């Protein structure tokens, strides 16, 4: 999970 | 979503394991810059433009000069009335054997000025380094961070570029590797430490009672932290200034800053  | 206060309450006064989410509008309502809003520009540019991988690549020294400015600011800012009401909260349930943490998306450590003990940094933190050679992370409050950036950072459109070469921007000091130094910050595009994130789904877990407050809820993974804990019968307050497209997913919607509605929502 990427921080958007 | 419900707007009774009263309703939240009584889950609170039976809640023993309380996760409250904070974002940007908790600094936000302390005068904190967020480059995020309405939130403030550095010079010409937002945190979306200067808080990426790309940013950094390309001129380390305008990455370090905006979070030198954004590390001197916090000098002058203040936890407000929803810090404090966070962090009272903690210590007087703490003695009643009851567990307040909180997951927080900000990065100037306002949560730990107003006394919060249980705080899980997802983002990092504006007065923590990390090594890209080594890795190693580091607290760091120094002012200024290194000698260069003195009186650099100034944050007016216009200023000039401090262009501090590489070698006298700050540096790890761990004997043998003097490699360069980043903000312990995650960008917009990196992966969140593993690490923390296990312990991000261990309180979503074991909690009875979750708060969303100032999160627009438009940042990933933050914005899922909640719906994966309402589905589980665990009731998720929202305390926001506005709607967020998180909101018709939440058991309570509170209008209004977070300093007005968490004091009687802590209390
Ligand atoms: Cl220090
Ligand atoms: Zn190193």
């Amino acid at each position: 999970f990427s921080k958007q | 979503p419900s707007s009774s206060m009263a309703d939240f309450r009584k889950f609170f006064a039976k809640a023993k394991h309380i996760v409250i989410i904070s974002g940007a509008g908790v600094s936000a309502e302390s005068g904190v810059p967020t480059f995020r809003g309405a939130g403030g520009y550095w010079r010409k540019w937002q945190a979306q433009d200067l808080a990426t991988p790309l940013a950094f690549a390309h001129n380390p020294s305008r990455v370090w000069e905006f979070y030198h400015y954004r590390r001197e600011v916090m000098g002058s800012k203040e936890p407000n009335a929803g810090h404090r009401a966070i962090a009272e909260c903690e210590t007087r349930l703490g003695k009643q054997g009851r567990r307040v943490v909180v997951i927080t998306q900000v990065i100037d450590e306002l949560h730990r000025k107003a006394g919060t003990k249980n705080l899980l940094e997802i983002h990092g933190s504006l007065f923590k380094t990390r090594c890209t050679s080594c890795g190693v992370v580091a607290e760091n409050y120094k002012s200024p961070i290194c000698p260069a950036l003195s009186g650099k950072g100034a944050p007016e459109p216009g200023t000039q570029d401090a262009s501090i070469p590489v070698e006298k921007l700050p540096r790890c000091e761990e004997a043998g590797c003097g490699g360069l130094l980043r903000p312990h910050v995650v960008w917009f595009g990196e992966n969140l430490d593993p690490a923390i994130l296990e312990e991000v789904d261990r309180e979503l877990a074991h909690c009875d009672l979750c708060l969303v407050v100032g999160t627009s809820s438009v940042v990933y993974p933050a914005a899922m932290f909640a719906p994966q804990v309402a589905a589980r019968g665990v009731p998720v307050a929202e305390f926001n200034t506005e709607t967020t497209p998180a909101t018709n997913r939440f058991r309570f919607h509170f209008q209004g800053p977070c300093g007005t509605t968490l004091p009687e929502a802590l209390a």
